[PDB]
């Protein structure tokens, strides 16, 4: 039997609930692709937002449920942080009405290969129809005629850089898609890849006293709740975890909210923007200037621009 | 066998010919000119000189 709904502190922290009266993310053209261990697809607090379930493990693309299910819990938890439903049970995500493409690129261990991950990105871009730009107009993310995700969320990272992974990230960036990745968990001076690419938002982790977590790789672009994160977990349950894997979906939920609220108002999505951005004209510029500036002023190596805040980002986007 | 990712010149490279060096194709990317291939550990040098092969990269694991 299911617990009554609670709002995990991290959702409160990124100022999501005050957005939901404008949008919960449930604007038709918007999808979030979660590249992870898969998803507990019948989870009562997730089922209704899972729009597509793909797997790329071992180089072999599969839409079979045996293949797409979460055998770990890591992807179920992450996904619940973006998109657990706003109802009577369990938890609630940053964007509790957004459609999710669960793209299974990590195995039963929470570990995955670069080549499966790169296939995963291509699949997020292609969407279930297996075509990127179906009408050949150049618009992919935000084109309601295509089925590309507008957000790619990667709670994974590794120390190695390759041009095949790098070129896939340029493809997603050029497709107009916001890429979000965990900075990593080694307490290192800089982020893991792909978080470290200029096309990708590197996300670091804070705890409930707003301190940066000791394990969070430094030099992120933004930071988010990532210690003591309650979310969904198999089978049809809940668990509390820590890591930059937990911080990353908070930032992807905020992005979905921006793009969903902007589309709803303007019938187009915002451009992605740059790692440097401080304008109000791109998703990343808005994320930077509306982040809660913790530590030294402006960008710092612990928190990056600061803790992302949906309620101000969205106000700024519609401003 | 090891699994590598070959950056290719579309108009020089033949996926059917990696069999020549003991290889087979795993996945051909649609959006990037690259192909995931499985090959004998000692064929990497041969693979590197195959026609249409521009770069051979190795696979890595992420947590
Ligand atoms: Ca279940
Ligand atoms: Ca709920
Ligand atoms: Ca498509
Ligand atoms: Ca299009
Ligand atoms: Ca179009
Ligand atoms: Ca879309
Ligand atoms: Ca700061
Ligand atoms: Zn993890
Ligand atoms: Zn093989
Ligand atoms: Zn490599």
């Amino acid at each position: 039997t299911q617990p009554a709904q609670t709002i995990p502190w991290g959702i409160e922290r990124v100022k999501a609930p005050s957005v939901w009266s404008i949008t919960d993310g449930s604007v038709s053209v918007i999808q979030v692709a979660v590249l992870d261990t898969g998803v507990d697809y019948d989870h009562p607090d997730l089922a209704a937002n899972i729009a597509w379930c793909v797997s790329t493990l071992r180089g072999k693309v599969s839409t079979k449920l045996r293949d797409c299910a979460d055998q770990n819990g890591h992807g179920t938890h992450v996904i619940g942080t973006i998109a657990a439903l706003n109802n009577d049970i369990g938890v609630v995500g940053v964007a509790p009405g957004v459609q999710i493409y669960s793209v299974r690129v990590l195995d039963a261990r929470g570990s995955g290969s670069y080549s499966d991950i790169a296939i995963g990105i291509e699949q997020a871009i292609l969407g279930p129809d297996g075509v990127a730009d179906k009408d050949g107009d150049g618009i992919i993310a935000g084109d309601p005629d295509d089925d590309a995700a507008e957000v790619i969320s990667m709670s994974l990272g590794g120390p190695a850089d390759d041009s095949y992974l790098y070129d896939m990230i340029i493809q997603a960036y050029n497709a107009g898609i916001v890429i979000v990745a965990a900075s990593g968990n080694e307490g290192a001076p800089s982020p893991s890849y792909p978080a470290a690419y200029p096309e990708v938002i590197a996300v670091g982790a804070i705890d409930s006293n707003d301190n940066i977590a000791s394990f969070s790789n430094r030099q992120p672009e933004v930071s988010a709740p990532g210690v003591d994160i309650l979310s969904t977990y198999p089978d049809d349950s809940y668990e509390t975890l820590m890591g930059t894997a937990m911080a990353t979906p908070h930032v992807s939920g905020v992005v979905a909210l921006i793009q969903a609220a902007y589309y709803q108002k303007y019938g187009k999505i915002l451009p992605v923007g740059t790692f440097d951005d401080i304008s109000k004209n791109t998703v990343r510029g808005i994320l930077h200037i509306t982040a809660d500036d913790l530590g030294p002023t402006g960008w710092d190596a612990d928190y990056g621009y600061g803790v992302v805040r949906a309620a101000l980002a969205v106000q700024a986007a519609l401003g | 066998t090891i699994r590598v990712i070959v950056s290719v010149d579309k108009a020089k490279f033949n996926p059917h010919e990696v069999l020549g060096i003991g290889g087979h194709i795993v996945y051909q990317f649609k959006l990037i000119p690259a192909v995931v291939v499985d090959v004998p550990a000692n064929a990497v040098g041969k693979l590197k000189k195959m026609p249409g092969v521009e770069k051979v990269e190795f696979d890595h694991q992420a947590v």
